């Protein structure tokens, strides 16, 4: 069983527009989101409870209401064109990347 | 018209310090507690339900602070080991579990310092040649328990202050969370004996019909699941040897005690638990765990971790500290006596408090212990992203947090405050 | 973004062991409930390795291979933790990271609030 | 608290029947310290409630008359609608949003206004 | 306690005359600790007695009316037989075996039954 | 204490209006020790005043009737002379020299004599 | 509580005793003397120890503290 999966995986973006990413997982429950740039550890963006993490200037948010969670990325700012991952306790998604 | 009433049977969740009460100094110096009422019967509140949460319940936190405080109050004035923290020259007398070590002791309440010897366990020794230091003769302070002070758990009752009440959940198989539909109230809780153990819980209350398992979040592997049996599994434990004790003068008013001699031959401490009851117990637990996890094969895979206080099963016996090999118990798997070598330690890192430790005095052999074995503290072993390969859940023994031992009993209680005033409309002058 | 201090990078021969340390400030250490370790091999997503509990030294693992080859320990006097990996293979080349979780209740999930910079462990001929 | 299991209408007698306070009085070295503090708290809570009854023009009564009409702007229910079916636990859930208003009104109408009239009657 | 020297009949006036409480109120670091505890105890004892008077339908009165007939099954004496000759110290020796019964009866007849009737009168 | 700014005549209403006690009840490790002692003191002061009202034949009233005539041997003033112009702060300055006499008189006339007459009325 | 070398000054009720004192709030320990009563002395040669310089703890009354019975 693949407990946690992530998609679209590869996203073709146009800065100024808002992007969205999502994860689905077995047994539901809360799930977090993180993002990284090459050479760095990932930063927390979204708390498992969908609360925004400190240090983020109100760019990322989302909701569940199912086994799925979806968040949006405000204006597709290039500053956030990081590799994104979901986490559900011991499981991670394979991640996604935002590209222009 | 607003009519004023007094004596209105309502309450709200509230936190307040609970009063200590007894059935009638050691550690549990309950002579300082107020004896409970005779026939301390409860009141069943028909048509009253209440919402409980054993992992939020502050009664556990208060209990935690009392047990620590009492332990320190009783150890505070006792002889220090610290003045003896010197490097010693030691010989080897299963090998050399108990060793005869010696030094030119600089205490002995004298200027004319002298050679003296003592018998210590290897378990408390850090090699430093054949020289050594004790494990807490480093950056920590060691005090010895007073020879006059026993631990003596004693059942302790906690009582609401007047103006407060304790609501008890009597709803069969309640898991400590959410609404309880069988609620009754008392001024005081039943008496709960302090239990000092890891991995397996000792005598305490049992489940009503079948083993029940409780968790704040069963899918969160960082949490420990508490398993409450509906029957006990008795175990006997001994130290089948004889010994003597010797004193060292540390301070003019204080003596330190070590083993003076090994009498008869040397034999390992061990426990003997019914094999049938144990095997049935794990099958019952696995059955209920399967319901919690729907339908996976469940295995018990021994303990793992670092420190032996967590890895080995531990318990107090009289004033003695036992660590036992439960690898012989947490075995096998289901998808439908036993002898445990043990070790005796003298230096105890109680409460896992950094910078402090207690030294236990000798009991001169003949240790005889027993317990009921009423429950397990378990954690799940793992899981990770996998390419749809296989399954089977496994569990291991857990411990080190005394609040779970208390929580395993306190889960049935909630503290509320009584608010006797209120109004309602009628008609009046 | 508080950083944790890790042991450095290096190359090991197959069968070798590596000591991966992670030190932090005394308050950062004390406010942490769990120390997590993760692995990110080049081209791979993030793999959870396991955790060690900050008070007891208790552990949990992702893969059973880590359960057999990786020892996760803690030291409360030093305000450190370690990941001792034995039996290294070329398949274990990855950046290894230490991170810490400040979260303690049910319903919260697992967190990486604090991070080290990662260490690159290379295993080769 | 056995009375908690029934309606507030039933409690027109069971409040009275229950009667006994479970607060201070008749119901009533780390452990020594905690016990002393618990005793002091029971006293403080007891007196706070008794002082409120006093200021409202009430005394050592289980049931006390007011001089304040019920206001439907708070909660508009028939009397049967609350006395039957509803319990005291349920009832207070709405009153929590009005209690402060109610208490101020009780003080003025039942006690302050009445005592000023009585002083005039005494001098007269 | 000067009144202790006479009969309970004499005390029909000397209880009243004595009046003053010798408990809390108007009469009221190891030594600091003991003094604080003594003060708390005086308060607790005071309130326990006042709460009993309240629950019985009594108030801040030296003499209080009941709604409970005397029961000769407890102690059968003429009134003159107790008020004359006997003192209060002597009298309580028999009453100790009945006090609990008496108190429960006082609560119901004088207060609980009367307050329920008054509520009906208020609504009427 | 806002009422402190006016005359005692004005206070025939402002005492009543003020109403609320600033003592115990509704208003209510070195710091832990001091806080506990402060709480105990508030209780003691509260009860001392309440006990005095009780012994005088007074109850939980802001204004209470006596059975003692004013004595001009203490202070001979017209009523208008004190109620107008003078404040309560000023008034008590003279009464401090008579307060003890006054209190003993209040106890006897309003409570002790009246309670003895009531006992006779109850037996009658 | 050290062993001291003492002389005899009814005989020698009050004696001048001495030792290389190891307190004197210093590392540079020194000889010092004091006058003690024989009544408080256990002979240990002419050496001795005090009666409570055995298995008991001795504290000196503060010089600022009188007993003062007081009713
Ligand atoms: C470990 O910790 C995790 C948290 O990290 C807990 O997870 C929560 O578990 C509860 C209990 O299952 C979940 O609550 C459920 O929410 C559902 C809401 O979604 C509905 O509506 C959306 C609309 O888009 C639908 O897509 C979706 O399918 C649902 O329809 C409720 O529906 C659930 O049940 C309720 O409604 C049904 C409707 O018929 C009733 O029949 C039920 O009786 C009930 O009323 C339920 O409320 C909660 O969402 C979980 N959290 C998260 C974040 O997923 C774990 O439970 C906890 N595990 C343990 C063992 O403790
Ligand atoms: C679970 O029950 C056991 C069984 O009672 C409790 O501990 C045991 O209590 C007995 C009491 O008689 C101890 O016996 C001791 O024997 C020595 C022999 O000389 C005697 O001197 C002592 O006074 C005492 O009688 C026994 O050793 C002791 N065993 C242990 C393990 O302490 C046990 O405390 C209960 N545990 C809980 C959590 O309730
Ligand atoms: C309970 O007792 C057992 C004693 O048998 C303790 O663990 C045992 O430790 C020995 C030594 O490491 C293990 O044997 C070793 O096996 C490897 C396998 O390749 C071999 O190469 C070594 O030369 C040696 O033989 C033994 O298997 C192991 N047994 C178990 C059950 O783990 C055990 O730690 C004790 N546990 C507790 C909680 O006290
Ligand atoms: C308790 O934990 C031990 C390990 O710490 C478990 O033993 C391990 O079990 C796995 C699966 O059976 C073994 O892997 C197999 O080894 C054979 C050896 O030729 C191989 O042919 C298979 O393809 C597979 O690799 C693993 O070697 C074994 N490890 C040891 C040290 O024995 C044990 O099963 C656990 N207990 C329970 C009840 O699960
Ligand atoms: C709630 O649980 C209590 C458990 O004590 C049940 O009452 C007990 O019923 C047994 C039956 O023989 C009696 O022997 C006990 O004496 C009863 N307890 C008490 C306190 O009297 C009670 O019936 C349960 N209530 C509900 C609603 O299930
Ligand atoms: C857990 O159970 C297994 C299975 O019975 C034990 O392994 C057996 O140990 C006996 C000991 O003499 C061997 O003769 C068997 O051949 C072993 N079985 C296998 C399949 O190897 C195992 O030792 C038990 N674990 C513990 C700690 O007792
Ligand atoms: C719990 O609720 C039930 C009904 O909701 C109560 O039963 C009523 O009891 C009165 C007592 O005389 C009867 O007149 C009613 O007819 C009963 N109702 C029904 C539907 O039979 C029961 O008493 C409640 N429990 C408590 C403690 O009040
Ligand atoms: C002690 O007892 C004696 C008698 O037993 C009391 O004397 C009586 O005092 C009243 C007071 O008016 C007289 O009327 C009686 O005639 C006296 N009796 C006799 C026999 O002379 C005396 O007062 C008692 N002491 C106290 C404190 O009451
Ligand atoms: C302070 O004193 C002045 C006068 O001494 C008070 O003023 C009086 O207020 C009443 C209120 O209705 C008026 O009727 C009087 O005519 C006012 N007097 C004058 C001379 O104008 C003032 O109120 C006092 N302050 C307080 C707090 O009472
Ligand atoms: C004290 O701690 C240090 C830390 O590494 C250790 O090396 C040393 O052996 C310890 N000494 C004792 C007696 O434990
Ligand atoms: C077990 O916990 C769940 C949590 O939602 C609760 O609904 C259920 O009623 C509990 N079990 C019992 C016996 O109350
Ligand atoms: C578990 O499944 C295996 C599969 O072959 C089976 O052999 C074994 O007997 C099962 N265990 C039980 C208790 O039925
Ligand atoms: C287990 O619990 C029973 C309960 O009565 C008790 O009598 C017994 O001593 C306890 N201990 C053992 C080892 O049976
Ligand atoms: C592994 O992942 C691939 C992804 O498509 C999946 O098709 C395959 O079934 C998975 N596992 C196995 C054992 O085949
Ligand atoms: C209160 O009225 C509702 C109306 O549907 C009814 O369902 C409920 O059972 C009633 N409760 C009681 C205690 O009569
Ligand atoms: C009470 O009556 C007895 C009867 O003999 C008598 O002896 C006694 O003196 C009387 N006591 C008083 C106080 O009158
Ligand atoms: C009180 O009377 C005196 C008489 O001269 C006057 O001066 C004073 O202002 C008056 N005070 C008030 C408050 O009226
Ligand atoms: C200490 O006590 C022992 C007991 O016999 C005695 O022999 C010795 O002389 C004592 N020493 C002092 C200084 O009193």
């Amino acid at each position: 069983e693949i407990v946690l999966t992530q998609s679209p995986g590869t996203l073709s973006l146009s800065p100024g527009e808002t992007a969205s990413l999502s994860c689905t997982a077995a047994s539901y429950g809360h799930m977090t989101w993180y993002q990284k740039k090459p050479g760095q550890p990932p930063k927390l963006l979204i708390f498992a409870t969908s609360k925004r993490a400190s240090g983020i200037p109100d760019r990322f948010s989302g909701s569940q209401f199912g086994k799925q969670y979806t968040l949006t990325i405000t204006r597709m700012e290039p500053e956030d064109f990081a590799r994104y991952y979901c986490q559900q306790l011991e499981f991670f998604g394979q991640g996604t990347r935002l590209e222009i | 018209w607003v009519t004023v009433y007094y004596g209105v049977p309502v309450w709200k969740e509230a936190t307040t310090t609970l009063f200590c009460a007894s059935d009638a100094r050691n550690v549990w110096a309950t002579h300082a507690c107020v004896p409970t009422d005779p026939n301390p019967q409860e009141v069943v509140l028909e048509n009253v339900t209440e919402n409980f949460n054993m992992w939020k319940n502050d009664m556990v936190e208060q209990m935690h602070e009392d047990i620590i405080s009492l332990w320190d109050q009783s150890l505070k004035p006792c002889v220090k080991l610290t003045p003896l923290c010197v490097t010693l020259n030691c010989t080897d007398y299963e090998r050399g579990e108990i060793k005869n070590c010696s030094f030119n002791i600089t205490t002995s309440i004298r200027d004319k310092v002298q050679k003296e010897y003592a018998l210590f366990y290897k378990l408390d020794i850090v090699p430093i040649n054949n020289s050594y230091r004790l494990i807490n003769c480093n950056t920590s302070v060691i005090k010895q328990a007073c020879p006059k002070v026993s631990f003596e758990p004693i059942p302790i009752h906690y009582c609401a202050p007047a103006g407060f009440a304790i609501l008890k959940c009597n709803d069969k198989k309640f898991n400590g969370t959410g609404p309880c539909t069988n609620v009754s109230t008392v001024q005081c809780t039943h008496g709960i004996r302090p239990v000092v153990s890891t991995q397996l819980l000792l005598n305490g209350s049992l489940a009503e019909k079948e083993v029940v398992i409780r968790s704040q979040n069963f899918t969160n592997n960082a949490k420990v699941i508490i398993v409450q049996l509906n029957e006990s599994v008795v175990i006997n434990c001994t130290r089948p040897n004889n010994n003597t004790r010797k004193s060292i003068h540390i301070a003019p008013g204080r003596w330190f005690y070590t083993t003076g001699a090994i009498i008869g031959d040397i034999r390992q401490a061990h426990c003997n638990i019914s094999r049938v009851k144990w095997n049935n117990t794990l099958k019952q637990i696995a059955t209920k765990l399967r319901e919690q996890f729907k339908n996976k094969t469940i295995a018990f895979n021994q303990s793992s971790g670092g420190d032996p206080e967590i890895v080995m099963h531990s318990f107090n016996c009289g004033g003695e500290f036992f660590y036992c090999n439960t690898t012989q118990l947490f075995n096998s798997t289901w998808n439908d006596h036993i002898t445990l070598p043990c070790r005796i330690k003298q230096i105890i890192n109680m409460w896992q408090k950094v910078g402090k430790a207690m030294y236990a005095p000798p009991i001169r052999g003949q240790i005889r212990c027993s317990s009921n074995i009423t429950g397990l503290l378990l954690t799940r072993d793992g899981g990770s992203n996998e390419n749809k390969t296989s399954e089977t859940e496994t569990f291991r023994p857990a411990g080190g947090d005394m609040r779970d031992n208390w929580r395993s009993e306190l889960y049935k209680y909630k503290v509320v405050k009584i608010e006797p005033l209120g109004v309602a409309p009628t008609k009046c002058k | 973004q508080v950083q944790l201090v890790q042991s450095g990078s290096g190359v090991k021969k197959p069968g070798a062991s590596v000591r991966v340390s992670c030190w932090t400030s005394e308050d950062i250490f004390e406010r942490t409930e769990l120390i997590h370790w993760v692995r990110q091999a080049p081209g791979q997503g993030l793999e959870w390795i396991g955790w060690v509990k900050t008070v007891t030294g208790a552990v949990n693992f992702g893969s059973p291979d880590f359960r057999q080859r990786v020892s996760l320990t803690r030291d409360r006097d030093l305000f450190t933790a370690h990941m001792d990996i034995r039996g290294l293979t070329q398949g274990d080349t990855a950046t290894y990271f230490c991170a810490r979780q400040k979260f303690y209740t049910g319903g919260q999930g697992w967190y990486f609030d604090l991070w080290g910079r990662g260490t690159l462990i290379v295993v080769s001929s | 608290l056995g009375a908690a299991g029934s309606t507030m209408g039933a409690a027109s007698m069971t409040l009275t029947v229950q009667a006994r306070q479970l607060l201070s009085g008749i119901v009533q070295t780390v452990w020594g310290i905690k016990q002393l503090q618990a005793r002091v708290l029971a006293v403080e809570r007891y007196l706070r409630d008794q002082q409120l009854l006093g200021i409202w023009g009430c005394s050592g009564k289980l049931i006390c008359c007011t001089a304040v009409p019920w206001n439907n702007s708070w909660s508009n229910r028939s009397l049967d609608m609350i006395w039957n079916n509803m319990t005291w636990i349920e009832w207070e859930r709405e009153i929590d949003n009005y209690t402060g208003l109610i208490y101020n009104l009780l003080e003025e109408s039942q006690n302050q206004q009445e005592k000023n009239e009585q002083e005039l009657l005494e001098l007269d």
